[PDB]
Formats: C-alpha cells, structure tokens, sequence
C-alpha cells in the first residue's frame, strides 16, 4: 500500500495506517476502523479480529476479519475498476475511481 | 485552497516552475520548459512539450481531465480524459505509475 492510498487489491492489514497529516486511519485491533481526528469510524469494534480492510473492483471497501468474514461494507459501488481510497488532506477518506487515465514508465513501447 | 499533499495532485490544484509530485524514488514535475516529466519506473515518461510554450502549468480539473495551459491559457498537452463531474485525484503510486481516480463516489462525511 501507500502511506496514504489503498489500491483495489491491496490491504491494511491488523493495525496498520494510512496517514496524511493530523489525520490517522487505522485498521485497529478492537476491529474497528477508525480515522483519528476524523470524526468517523466503521463503528466495528469488538466484531472480530485479525481483521483487514480491502477494495473491491466495484469501489467498496470491505473489513474482512481473521479468516474470510467481511464485518462492515462502504456499499457504494460503481464500474469494474482500479479504485483507490486515499487520506484527503482536509480530513476524509474518500474512494476514488474507476481510472480514466494511466502513465507507465514501466513500458518499453 | 487546498494543502499539497506530497504524491496527490487533487482536482483543481496546479503544478508549476517544476512544482513536482515526488513518491519514493519517482517525481513527476510540470517543470519551466513547458514540459511534463516523470522521473520514475524504468524509463521515466514526459509530455514531450519542450518549449511549446511560456509559464506553464499542469492542472487536473473536475472532469477527469489533466491539461498543460500556458500563461494565456493555451492547450499544451491533455490527457484527454473525461467522465462525470466531481472530484478526482491523480496519484505518483509507489510502482512509479501517475495514474488518474474518479470521481468521489464515497467520502467519510460532507
Ligand atoms: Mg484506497
Ligand atoms: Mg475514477
Ligand atoms: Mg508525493
Ligand atoms: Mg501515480
Ligand atoms: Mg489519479
């Protein structure tokens, strides 16, 4: 991942963070996802563990806790697409998506 | 306005006089010679506008669309890119991609 995106595919696991600024989005243990300093939360505590927050190809990010179980659902969807989550300066988490547009300098021709 | 973030240009936001987006070992700068360069992934990538044009300045509006203007507001180079209206980001990724997102389909609260 990125210190402040998520990629659809990719994940934040146990405790991890996105951060950017004084705002501090984290995948706790309690389950819960938490943004600090936003005012917001998944409201998920307690209701499992070892949980992981992922991102859909259809925009939602789904916490699927310890073995399989998705726990809480953004259910906000859209096309089949690389999506991305990302830590707005002004404080939210906003999804992002599908791409409209790439750069790959990662390409011969 | 809004406060730079180091590898996000958000819409609206504008780059320029090599403003730059930097991510790990990758920038891309909307540099003075009116040219947009990515320096990163294997073999970097630029918009190819040496001096086609004087003062510019790379912005990505709320359409999707990530433009090169000049100091009078002249076309240098688009992405030519478009979908609904809203906000979109453009990221630098850690893999050296510059990759367009949008729009906001979901956000924590208004
Ligand atoms: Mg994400
Ligand atoms: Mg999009
Ligand atoms: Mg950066
Ligand atoms: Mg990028
Ligand atoms: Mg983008």
């Amino acid at each position: 991942l990125g210190t402040n995106y998520l990629l659809s595919g990719q994940t934040l696991d146990r405790e991890g963070h996105l951060k950017n600024g004084d705002f501090d989005l984290v995948m706790q243990d309690d389950c819960n996802l938490v943004l600090y300093n936003g005012n917001w939360q998944s409201n998920t505590a307690n209701k499992g563990r070892d949980c992981k927050l992922t991102l859909t190809d259809y925009g939602e990010l789904v916490i699927k806790n310890g073995d399989g179980s998705t726990v809480w659902r953004s259910r906000a969807q859209s096309v089949k697409g690389n999506y991305a989550a990302v830590v707005h300066p002004d404080g939210r988490l906003v999804v992002f998506g599908p791409s409209v547009f790439k750069i790959d300098p990662w390409v011969p021709g | 306005n809004i406060p730079f973030t180091n590898n996000l240009l958000f819409s609206g936001q504008v780059l320029y006089g090599d403003g730059r987006l930097t991510a790990k070992s990758h920038q891309l700068v909307m540099q003075g010679d009116c040219n947009l360069v990515l320096y990163g992934g294997k073999y970097g990538w630029q918009s190819n506008t040496h001096g086609n044009g004087e003062h510019c300045f790379l912005r990505l509006n709320h359409k999707g669309e990530l433009i090169i203007k000049d100091d009078d507001f002249k076309t240098i180079w688009s992405s030519s890119s478009s979908s609904k209206h809203g906000d979109y980001v453009l990221i630098l990724r850690d893999d050296g991609f510059a990759v367009i997102y949008g729009p906001a389909i979901w956000e924590t609260s208004p």
